[PDB]
């Protein structure tokens, strides 16, 4: 595909089909959104108000 | 402009990527994951039960949850326990309401 | 002559299941000539007393009271009373007794404090006092267990019912269970049980041992692996 | 014009939300007050025990001038508007009485006379005090609500500030110069509009339910009315009888029955009384 297409989001979904397979269909998805992150942050409170989330 | 993967309640993990749009260039942009995990921080190893001890290592498997006894209370659910209850001789055993909001009659 | 009728808490309602008025009556001579029915708001009576005993530990005569009234006439709140039979006393008395009508129904908060620092320096004595508050009427049924079995009664003290200081009808219960230092310092988990009519599911509980209640330190594992996700 | 100048943003510390509680506040739970003797029977709301001071609480002492005493209290205003505002934003509900009812309790807590005990009220009464010079109690008294009453042009268009981020086009609403009127008679008409509203709730659930319908659901809505007029009763006898200790002072006060007093004037919705009568 053009590599602006890739840019832009279009879900790049892969379906599939063989014998040894429940649904006879397995759905696979490649985008720009999911994929080898550049940063990272993960964020933790030590918070003391529990049982609301 | 973040699309939220996966909320596991219980490990009250928030699996959510965003990417930054970048300048007129070849793309370089940052591709980020946007995971805002919440400690109870005061809750016990076994949720159901009040008679645990409390819990000090949290394993949070990302993979996981992604798809085990639970960390924190969710409102929507009720996490309820019994207790006995003696008003002499006899022993009664009565569900109780651990959280309120949660189970409050609606 | 001392006389006492003691309305059915809402313990008596909701762990018997059967609403029983006593009317006592006690520390005075014996006749055995004791035979009251409780009688309702009009005049037809529901049930007799059974069970009394003629010996005290002063030497005089303790009565006690009974029926089983159904407990929608208690939520109506029709008056009641006890009179007497016994011949003692040469003209009947009647304690009018029933539930109060127009009374707030305000749900308890369960709250637990552990004992203070300065009190487990001694380390002979562990006092926790269950605090609740905002609850109405006065009457308030509290329970002490320790990891799921209960106490004996003599273990723990609660105090009566008694005004809030500054809200116009709330009231206010203490309970303290006192109990060794070395059993708290092992973390077990001490918790409180309180039944009032105005509770959600009736029962509400709390636990608090070493590690919750007023912990000296925090200590977390905060152990995370799969960063790279699926 | 009926709006507000261009006001600089200031700096302006987080505050608790208003509806993060679950028991969404209680009426019925009064903490302190200045004295329940000669003020017996009023009634605290969870606006005024959720009033977020944070702001002037960091800097009450490092403060050294009148043109910051102004400035500090806009900045705290101009968070009581945005906390005010986005909890009734979910509601769904008009705010201007939640604004104008802050602005009012803050004055209060200004002149000292506000009807609560505070320790946080005397250290912003001490500090107002000495930013404008020590002298006897009435007089100081009255040079502070002389004070509010020449620099509450700021406080005011910084609530509107707060108003006009949200509403936009629609002309900014007026003063109403309710400040002359004291903070229990306002307490007693937020507690009038509040239990009006939730009275108009009820009574037209009990209504859909057993008028056209004696069945298990509409006798549970009949107990349901039943217990929050039996939990409303004896806050209307002591903020009634509080009315009727101090019925003679003012002017606009002088109707006798305290219902009609909560009717004629403003903020409610002339549906119930709870009269004993
Ligand atoms: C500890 O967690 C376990 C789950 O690993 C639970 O134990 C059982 O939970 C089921 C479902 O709630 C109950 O029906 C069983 O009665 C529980 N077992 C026992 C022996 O009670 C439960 O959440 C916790 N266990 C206890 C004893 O509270
Ligand atoms: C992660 O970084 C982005 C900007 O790169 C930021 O907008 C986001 O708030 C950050 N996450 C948290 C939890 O602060
Ligand atoms: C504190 O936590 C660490 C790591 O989980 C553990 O090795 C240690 O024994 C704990 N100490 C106490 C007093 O719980």
């Amino acid at each position: 595909v053009s590599e602006e297409e890739w840019n832009t989001g279009e879900t790049y979904t892969c379906v599939v089909a063989h014998e040894a397979l429940p649904n006879r269909v397995t759905e696979r998805t490649v985008d720009k959104s999911t994929g080898k992150p550049t940063l990272y942050n993960v964020s933790l409170v030590m918070s003391d108000t529990a049982g609301t989330c | 402009e973040r699309i939220v993967l996966v909320d596991n309640k219980c490990k009250c993990a928030r699996i959510t990527s965003r990417i930054i749009r970048s300048s007129e260039d070849p793309n370089e942009d940052i591709v980020e994951r946007n995971i805002r995990i919440i400690v109870p921080l005061n809750n016990r190893e076994n949720i159901s039960d009040p008679t645990s001890p409390l819990r000090t290592r949290f394993v949070y498997h990302l993979s996981d949850l992604c798809k085990e006894t639970c960390y924190t209370y969710d409102r929507n659910k009720c996490y309820t326990a019994v207790v006995p209850l003696v008003y002499g001789g006899e022993t009664k055993m009565v569900e109780t309401a651990l959280t309120p909001d949660a189970c409050y009659p609606d | 002559i001392r006389v006492f009728a003691i309305p059915p808490s809402f313990a008596s309602i909701f762990l018997t299941k059967s609403t029983k008025l006593t009317c006592l009556v006690t520390d005075l001579t014996t006749y055995d000539s004791v035979t009251i029915s409780w009688t309702r708001q009009n005049g037809e009576a529901v049930k007799t007393h059974t069970n009394i005993s003629e010996s005290h530990p002063n030497a005089t005569f303790s009565a006690v009271g009974e029926a089983s009234i159904c407990e929608d006439d208690w939520n109506s709140g029709e008056r009641f009373t006890c009179t007497v039979t016994h011949t003692d006393l040469p003209s009947p008395l009647k304690q009018t007794i029933s539930r109060p009508k127009g009374v707030a129904l305000h749900r308890p908060d369960v709250y637990l404090l552990p004992p203070a620092r300065e009190q487990l320096n001694l380390r002979e004595s562990a006092t926790i006092t269950c605090l609740v508050t905002g609850f109405s009427p006065a009457d308030v049924f509290v329970q002490w267990m320790q990891r799921g079995q209960p106490l004996s009664p003599e273990k723990y003290v609660t105090s009566a019912p008694m005004p809030e200081p500054q809200a116009p009808g709330r009231y206010f219960a203490h309970s303290i269970l006192t109990v060794s230092e070395e059993e708290w310092n092992t973390g077990e988990t001490y918790t409180c049980v309180v039944a009032h009519e105005a509770l959600p599911n009736r029962v509400t509980e709390r636990t608090v041992d070493k590690s919750t209640g007023k912990p000296t330190l925090y200590n977390v594992s905060l152990v995370m692996s799969d960063t790279a996700g699926t | 014009p009926d709006e507000n100048f261009c006001k600089g943003i200031k700096n302006v510390l987080s505050c608790p939300p208003k509806n993060s509680t679950g028991r969404n506040g209680d009426w019925i739970s009064v903490a302190v007050k200045e004295s329940s003797t000669t003020n017996k029977g009023v009634l605290v709301p969870p606006r005024r025990k959720k009033l977020c001071l944070r702001n002037i609480n960091q800097v009450w002492h490092r403060i050294k001038d009148e043109k910051n005493f102004k400035e500090e209290f806009v900045k705290v205003a101009l968070g009581e508007s945005n906390a005010l505002m986005k909890h009734y934003k979910e509601k769904n509900l008009n705010a201007l009485t939640a604004i104008k009812y802050g602005f009012s309790d803050m004055g209060d807590i200004i002149k000292g006379t506000d009807l609560i005990d505070y320790q946080i009220t005397k250290n912003i009464n001490r500090a107002l005090d000495k930013i404008l010079g020590n002298e006897t109690s009435n007089d100081k008294i009255k040079k502070r609500v002389d004070w509010w009453e020449a620099n509450k042009s700021a406080f005011w268009d910084a609530f509107m500030c707060g108003y006009k981020v949200h509403i936009g086009n629609k002309p900014c609403p007026e003063h109403d110069n309710m400040d002359r009127i004291p903070q229990y008679l306002r307490w007693f008409r937020e507690w009038g509009t509040y239990v009006c509203s939730e009275y108009k709730n009820k009574f037209e659930n009990v209504i859909e339910l057993c008028n056209v319908r004696k069945e298990d659901k509409c006798k549970g809505a009949l107990k349901h009315y039943e217990e929050w007029v039996n939990r409303r009763r004896p806050e209307w006898k002591g903020q009634c009888d509080k009315f009727e200790k101090e019925k003679s002072k003012y002017e606009d006060t002088k109707s006798r029955t305290a219902e009609i007093y909560l009717k004629e004037i403003c903020s409610e919705c002339d549906c119930k009384y709870k009269d004993l009568d």
